[PDB]
């Protein structure tokens, strides 16, 4: 319900589609 | 000093919201995201589900409500990593929440105000061109499989 509670949700959502995504070479 | 380049780097985005998000025309002809585009229009729809949904509960239709997306893309990289997936996952959200505004003129024109902005720096100018900048990313979404 608070702004940064909502921004850090989101932000974590779009970091986790983003991270699956990624084709970059991973680390070993 | 990239003074002369921030202002186009936020207009290339705003051309992706507008080419992907609304699918209208932008103001100036940018090839290289010619690709870049496409790739974005295939990702809305193929995970168009995933992107309403991380809105499900969330009253995003309105100035607060955009800004809060936009302070979400900076928050992407709060653990100190950026990669070309997180990048594009940054501008199809983007393109996404135009999409969503393309009825409400006044704030579909305040996402594409203010989002631009927000995700150049989400993305990271630095990270960006030390990768290649746009010739980047354009190569990594045609020598890839999705």
């Amino acid at each position: 319900e608070s702004q940064e509670d909502i921004i850090r949700n989101i932000a974590r959502h779009l970091a986790q589609v983003g991270d699956s995504m990624d084709r970059s070479i991973p680390p070993g | 000093m990239d003074e002369d380049v921030l202002p186009g780097e936020v207009l290339a985005i705003e051309g992706i919201f507008m080419a992907c998000g609304l699918n209208e025309p932008e103001y100036l002809y940018h090839p290289l995201l010619s690709p870049i585009k496409l790739y974005i229009t295939g990702l809305m729809r193929d995970k168009e589900s995933l992107f309403e949904a991380m809105l499900a509960n969330v009253r995003f239709h309105s100035t607060t409500g955009i800004n809060q997306l936009g302070l979400s893309m900076l928050q992407v990289s709060g653990d100190g990593n950026m990669n070309w997936g997180r990048a594009l996952a940054i501008l199809t959200f983007g393109s996404f929440v135009a999409q969503k505004l393309s009825n409400e003129p006044h704030l579909r024109d305040f996402a594409l105000a203010v989002l631009p902005a927000y995700a150049y720096e989400a993305i990271g100018p630095q990270w960006f061109r030390a990768r290649g900048g746009w010739r980047g990313l354009k190569a990594y979404c045609t020598q890839v499989l999705t």
